[PDB]
């Protein structure tokens, strides 16, 4: 989950 | 309403404004809607910049950036969908029976999704859904609060600390009964009916599941995705 | 030229025919370009979409489908930009020193690709590269012909059958050898210059993967590529 | 490799 961790900042 | 649940209000509605652009006027760099799986490009492009705007609107939701990353993930990932189906609620007309998104190139009916590797076992429920929700005709501020509602859900795989989202979705249960109370004529029987939704959400999740099993093992179609959408809906 | 020599120009020609379409009219189904990284969507799209076509071309070069599934996708990932690199060179032009594929959408400088996670330094080599095999003028046979010797060169990373492999390549450039003496006047030296243009390639395969090394490592760019591009240029 | 061994049939 690298896409949603980065979006969650 | 108290102070505290008025500033909860406030800041979900806000929240709600900064990530629905009533225009759609971002539909146009999506890969366009072609009328096998013709709808599919367009249809997974939506989603993906769907997720977009629930992950900022989820950020906004007071006592979620204080969650675990893998809380917020697990929220996240489980509850997406539902999201989607509830927010998409505001595009949704009675009249067409479909998603009016703009311009014409950007009106949705149940063919499209077909063509889009879903089928009528899910849309049938899912305009179902979209039309009983869209007659209890809700206010912003609770079509905000049930998607909170929706979003902290303690009841999701994944989940860590039950406690701790529980009292967070139950504080925010507290408001829409409240706010419904206090701010809606005849709704007296409206949060009963708000609550059967969520319960018709978790139907139309596993439906979508499944499908979509169906289509991610399918690497000509599972290709047609974008990386934040097999990111979301994926097993991994 | 032998029957065989010939038989394997005339499948060669009729592949890139069946991969290469002159009218460019699948790029409206591209994420539409925007002139920050406004136009890697609309870059990874089309990359996406040549990388289909360089597939479809490679699986009717003469002794490739007869090769491991394994030294197909090694040879695949490894050369996959350097086709793309000079099947370009069809829709190049020296008047505008841009690829020019079709509307004046599709009309892409150099300008584009820096607003797509690209750097000069990468371009400058490579518009320099255009440029020079444009003024080769290379026959269509030929320029096919240079493509398949691309693909099959046995010097790559995770290739296991190196002779099976540089046999093919070698069978490959006996035919080019032979339709530049006998089918291309004033072409003595034309060969060479070919063969120079494939140490070329590799250079700028170099700096390729190095440039989208860089970009794959920040997710919120590496969400825009597609999940073919991810695993034709990716580590894995 | 599944979209590309899919590809490659
Ligand atoms: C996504 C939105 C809109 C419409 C949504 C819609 C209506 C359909 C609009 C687009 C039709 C092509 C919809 C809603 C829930 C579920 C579905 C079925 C597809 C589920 C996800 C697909 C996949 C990941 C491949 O499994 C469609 C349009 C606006 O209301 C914005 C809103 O966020
Ligand atoms: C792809 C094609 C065309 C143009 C190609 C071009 C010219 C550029 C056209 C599009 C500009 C936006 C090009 C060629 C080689 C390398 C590059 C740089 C980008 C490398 C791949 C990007 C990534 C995977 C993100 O690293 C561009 C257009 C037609 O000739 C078809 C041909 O297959």
């Amino acid at each position: 989950h690298k896409i949603l961790h980065r979006l969650l900042q | 309403l108290s102070d505290e649940q008025m500033q909860i209000i406030n800041s979900l509605v806000e929240a709600h404004h900064k990530t629905y652009d009533d225009s759609y006027s971002d539909f146009v760099r999506f890969r366009p809607p072609v009328r096998r799986l013709s709808m599919l490009p367009h249809l997974a492009d939506l989603v993906s910049y769907s997720i977009q705007k629930v992950i900022g609107f989820a950020k906004m939701i007071p006592g979620f950036r204080d969650l675990t990353a893998e809380d917020q993930i697990a929220l996240l990932k489980s509850s997406a969908i539902e999201i989607i189906m509830l927010r998409s609620n505001q595009s949704f007309s009675l009249e067409d029976m479909s998603w009016s998104c703009g311009g014409p190139d950007f009106k949705y009916c149940i063919n499209d999704v077909t063509k889009a590797g879903h089928t009528l076992e899910l849309l049938e429920p899912l305009v179902k859904f979209q039309v009983g929700l869209k007659k209890l005709k809700l206010h912003e501020e609770e079509h905000v609060l049930l998607m909170a509602i929706c979003l902290l859900s303690p009841d999701r795989p994944g989940v860590q600390d039950h406690v701790r989202i529980e009292a967070l979705q139950d504080r925010l249960c507290d408001v829409l009964q409240a706010y419904i109370r206090i701010q809606h004529p005849g709704g007296r029987l409206l949060y009963a009916k708000m609550i059967q939704k969520l319960a018709d959400l978790r139907s139309l999740n596993e439906e979508h599941s499944k499908q979509y099993r169906s289509l991610s093992f399918q690497p000509e179609h599972s290709m047609q995705l974008t990386p934040l959408v097999l990111e979301v809906f994926g097993s991994e």
